[PDB]
């Protein structure tokens, strides 16, 4: 339950 | 005369180029009118969203050959004067699951309201791929990381997209148990904390 | 010779002109349609339909074109089922020349692969009173394809064809039709 | 017969441009409808943002801006149809002194269901975009005004507080009632 | 008893 | 407190 950005 | 009907002639080919370029602009004004109207007609106010996309194979297929990295759903809003999001949806994946899962993500945007509201955004954001024949939906949720700047006041018109990767294995799509395409078509669910 | 030419090519571009322009107008039109149903929808199973010009629309219904009127649509919530009212001011079948007839319409919804199917949601109908009120209600005949899953773009029509007497319309201790307009109310339970 | 010709595009052309310009005005007001519907609120609340304050001061300022009008916003979705009528230069006991802020109670498309006169409580809030101390006024519709009767044209007269809010605590930034150019105001209807 | 319009 | 607007 941790957001990971995304590669933008 | 002559010099006269010289002169009507050239100035009316001015004419007609003006209005063809005139014509043109306001047709390109008439098209982003219309987008906006299904932008609007798309939105929801409650916080929850319901993603409907069709023609998977054929997305599908553009993903894996690059013709389209990424989806972008249409913007929803926690409350009419809430938190302005939308989803950004890799069916290749991205990062760590690309090539194996779908990559969910969400994106805080610049709502007109971004001044009353707290900062940094902190509701519970849920995403689901809903199984059309209502056996087993599939759930993930997360509280949103405070410092990250994914989740701050834009300052842009939209932050850098922060969600879940690996929020769906490409082979579970098609299951036995249960398929979540169905007829070409998958539907995807975001659930975010209004409170 | 060639100016005459550059006259001709002028006389052409002025028609493409005149024709893209139309084809805009139309865009212009159906724009306009859109942004008046999108505004005319609720999403919350209750709907309230005002139809204006009352007498010259009765007219248009027992001699004129127009066979009944539709709607515009209308939902249960924002991702339910997508619904519309049929009116026939001047009867349908066993109604025709005595009663008006209502009828409500399953539309295909962009989410009704997610909807329960047949429709059970009871319906409620009403005609409303200014000065104060007739109302029916009924649950769906599920044996029936008017509220199976939508094959097409609408189901059949289904309904009340007697829904109200055209003589207690025109009566006036009543105000079901006042300034030339009535309110039909629907109330799909949820 | 070259002249003829060239008379008769000189005609067309002229008319192309007159009708391609309604056009353009139809599109813009269709664009300005979309705005409305965009920022329209079905619950009795309603919020404005009102943006480049400066700038519309000093139009107020002048003969040439008078007073702003809000989008409309809606008791229910077929309730009484509401909007703002807002000073920034004031206006009659409040006119150069304080903000002025009224509302317009304005022809329904189902009003002719809706009971009258008006009598819902009405709250106007002006926004501190910190975190509290925002001012905050509120009153009861004068059931014997004619503002408030059903409308029997498109709009009634408004009616509000012409001294809602003191244009010099406005400069002040104890309060952030302005920020970058944009104050927010908050009315609040009761359901009734 | 809801009946079908003759459509 | 409402005032007609002038």
């Amino acid at each position: 339950s941790v957001p990971i950005q995304c590669t933008d | 005369q002559s010099q006269l009907d010289r002169e009507r002639i050239l100035s009316l080919e001015q004419r007609v180029v003006e209005l063809q370029q005139t014509l043109a602009q306001k047709d390109q004004a008439l098209g982003k009118l219309e987008q906006s109207l299904r932008l609007m007609e798309e939105a929801s106010f409650d916080g929850t969203f319901l993603w409907k996309i069709t023609n998977v194979t054929r997305r599908c297929h553009e993903s894996a050959c690059g013709r389209t990295v990424s989806l972008f759903s249409p913007a929803f809003y926690t409350a009419k004067y809430g938190y302005k999001l939308c989803l950004r949806l890799y069916l290749n994946g991205d990062g760590t699951g690309k090539r194996t899962h779908l990559s969910l993500f969400i994106v805080i945007m610049r709502g007109e309201y971004d001044a009353l509201l707290p900062w940094p955004f902190r509701n519970k954001v849920t995403f689901m791929l809903l199984d059309q024949n209502n056996r087993e939906h599939a759930i993930d949720a997360f509280r949103p990381d405070l410092s990250s700047a994914s989740f701050q006041r834009p300052q842009s018109e939209t932050n850098v997209a922060s969600g879940c990767p690996l929020f769906f294995p490409l082979s579970k799509l098609q299951s036995p148990k249960h398929a979540y395409v169905k007829d070409d078509t998958m539907f995807l669910k975001c659930i975010v904390e209004t409170s």
